[PDB]
């Protein structure tokens, strides 16, 4: 229904928000008031109904079709979170079975040849899920990125995940809040995480800067150097500069980092990077400038454009065969459930805001 | 291929090869004549059977002196990683003789380290597989550090989850 | 802006001086739009977080939610004072009249008006001002613009062994 | 004894000052039958478990394991200084070039001597000092002898609030 006024500040304090298309409306101040004084005219529905704060504000978490869709919805919501902060997540254990089936062969072929094709990362998600299950939040708001519940041998999981359909699987302002967030709230309700990586990087434009990037995307990375609960981190693809450090990196105090033979982390892209490393180089010689380029880049990207400089320093625990992705998290969270870390005494952080 | 995805799937294919067989046949040899096991076989006598979890694996040495350099075996002398013992959580490393005589080194020391925070963090016994000539020469001081590391946290775990030393 | 300042001087046990004259909150459309339900929440959670001192005096202005964000009692703040020139009240007085008194604006049409000219003048008389609030004791006390150096003070001194504390977590999940 | 001592200090909140210059440990099958293995890990286990301020100053010899033994920054010193006299290497240079030389001087028999002699030479006049370590950051600090007090007299002003602490236990299990 209608939700205006202070009144807004409520929910928005909340954990999650669930509305309903068309009956459900939130505004500070409406439309009258808007109009005699910026001149601007603009409807409820517009203003703060249900799909504009689904995709637009980025306050609500749902968009239903009707009251017994958002009520299910709810439900959902409750069945991957504990009553209290005081003990973990409700679960229904059930052993898994590891034999490699022909659903884990498929992650094996699922990333295409050619780095710029994307793929639907929904699929690698719902291959490690019991039941391909994968709840998902915020759908409609910064699409680039992936966040929800799903479960792990019938114990709840959180899910982070870069999504190359949407902007090129980018990170940009909306989607480090999105999933800032989210991790905060599993790490709050002990609820471990799991994160697919493939990000090239963050969203170039001036607007990003002015907006203030610098300190929106930092609230990402605090969320996961602040998290406590078992973090397991996997690259299927991209991984440059600073969003590798920002997607769960081992580095922010990830526990397992695995990753596949198709990716790809470094500081940045071949070309950027002969450009300047070999800026003399390439400078000799204007007969040829070109090739000799095209050769330094060819040769760059065969050398580093792959996970192994990563695997040798420790940074990922393992690379891996796409197949085995299920077969490792399963594990891994077998062992790691029983994590206990703590962060320095304090009454509370400071993350930017 | 290898700019291809089955070709990189290939290509991790045969590390593991050369990872699981980073030391030479003779050596492997060597150390079955003098009765001994190698460091993987000793793994896979403790573990509960597919429980093993390797941990950098494919993990390499950033050494130059002395040309060590010449010589980078993934793994870098020493197997690591997680699994379980009749049901129960154990962190283990087992350093392989068969590479560079088993002498620890930077990068050595580190994954054992990695093992070592693994258990501590998680709260489970950590078995320490030993056969090493000693430390890693060519890497000098380096090879000091990971040791001291290594007692630290010794120090730190003590009485507070099981350390059991296997040596071999 | 203000969020992030209060939450810095918590978590380095600074206490917090808060002056109020606030209308209201900025209209528009872009406002809603890039998250103003989400980020003016801050405000608030930051001053209901809060355990070091708090004393906030209202100068002038002080209508609907505005109110409660700036460090009011109702979000924990200790020592809430008011000048005589305080105006503490859900809305302004136009838009308040019109609402509750739309039937009776309505009737006698003919020069309907000098009639709600008459209602807002009464409605601001009688509710613009923070006596009602201090009835409830929301306001500790309306006082002499002239004294708020001593009560600060005086409030400082008392207020400086002030020991709360939130419920055990491992931490807060303020809206980003 | 040492072990005992920088265990009472620590337990007493006294910090420790320890000063080295130790070629390695005393050679004998006398100190192996007698458990030297568990006996002198005392006293890497009392520096590693110690959380005053740790402050060690080497004068000259770090051998080996001695020099992790004796208060080295991988246990837990807070502060690392090394004099230029300071020589922290694996082992002595006639030993190492033994090993690291044994193909290079095995060639060439003839004159195989002055070449292993050369070796030497260049090894320690290398590696036999402070500055491998200082590159590592294994010591702070590679200071002039004279600015010792200096050092130690403001570095003890700032450790003096070192706060830190080791995982609950009941009680560790120190080799007896």
């Amino acid at each position: 229904g209608p939700c205006a006024g202070g009144a807004v500040y409520s929910p928005a304090i909340t954990d999650f928000t669930v509305m309903v298309d068309q009956t459900s409306h939130m505004f500070i101040t409406g439309p009258d008031v808007i109009k005699t004084v910026t001149g601007e005219d603009v409807g409820f529905e517009e203003l703060g109904g249900a799909r504009t704060h689904n995709s637009t504000s980025g306050v609500a978490h749902h968009m239903a079709g009707d009251e017994k869709d958002a009520v299910e919805y709810v439900k959902q919501l409750l069945s991957y979170l504990p009553s209290n902060n005081l003990s973990e997540p409700p679960a229904f254990p059930e052993e898994a079975d590891l034999a490699v089936t022909d659903e884990d062969a498929e992650l094996d072929t699922i990333v295409p040849d050619s780095a710029n094709q994307p793929y639907d990362m929904h699929s690698v998600i719902e291959h490690v899920l019991d039941d391909a299950e994968f709840f998902e939040t915020q759908p409609l708001f910064a699409p680039n990125i992936l966040t929800g519940f799903g479960r792990v041998e019938g114990r709840p999981v959180g899910i982070v995940a870069n999504q190359p359909m949407q902007f090129a699987g980018c990170l940009d302002i909306t989607a480090s809040e999105k999933a800032a967030r989210f991790v905060r709230t599993c790490d709050a309700f002990n609820v471990p995480v799991l994160t697919f990586v493939d990000v090239p990087g963050f969203l170039p434009g001036v607007d990003q800067e002015h907006d203030g990037i610098i300190r929106r995307g930092a609230k990402l990375i605090f969320a996961y150097a602040e998290a406590t609960v078992p973090l397991i981190t996997v690259i299927t693809r991209k991984a440059f500069g600073g969003a590798y450090d920002v997607m769960g990196s081992k580095h922010l105090g990830a526990d397992l980092n695995l990753a596949w033979p198709t990716a790809q982390i470094a500081v940045m892209g071949a070309q950027g990077a002969v450009n300047i490393l070999h800026r003399r180089t390439i400078a000799d010689a204007g007969d040829d400038a070109e090739a000799t380029r095209a050769r330094l880049i060819q040769e760059y990207e065969d050398a580093l454009l792959n996970p192994y400089t990563a695997a040798e320093r420790g940074y990922v625990d393992a690379v891996i065969m796409p197949s085995d992705t299920r077969r490792h998290i399963v594990r891994g969270l077998r062992q790691l459930r029983t994590k206990r870390e703590s962060l320095p005494p304090k009454k509370h952080g400071n993350i930017p805001l | 291929d290898i700019h291809t995805t089955a070709g990189k799937l290939a290509d991790l294919r045969r590390r593991i090869e050369e990872a699981t067989h980073a030391g030479s046949a003779r050596a492997v040899e060597k150390q079955h004549a003098k009765g001994k096991l190698t460091a993987r076989e000793r793994i896979d006598l403790l573990l509960d059977e597919g429980s093993f979890v390797e941990l950098d694996e494919f993990a390499r040495h950033r050494s130059t002196n002395f040309g060590l350099d010449a010589n980078r075996p993934y793994g870098d002398g020493v197997v690591t990683g997680y699994g379980t013992v009749d049901g129960r959580p154990v962190a283990v490393f087992s350093q392989d003789f068969t590479v560079f005589g088993g002498a620890l080194g930077e990068v050595y020391g580190q994954k054992i380290v990695k093992v070592m925070d693994f258990a501590l963090k998680t709260g489970c016994p950590v078995v320490g597989i030993n056969d090493s000539g000693g430390a890693r020469i060519q890497e000098g001081v380096a090879s000091l550090g990971a040791y001291g590391e290594i007692f630290r946290r010794n120090t730190h775990a003590s009485g507070v989850i099981p350390q059991i030393s296997l040596v071999v």
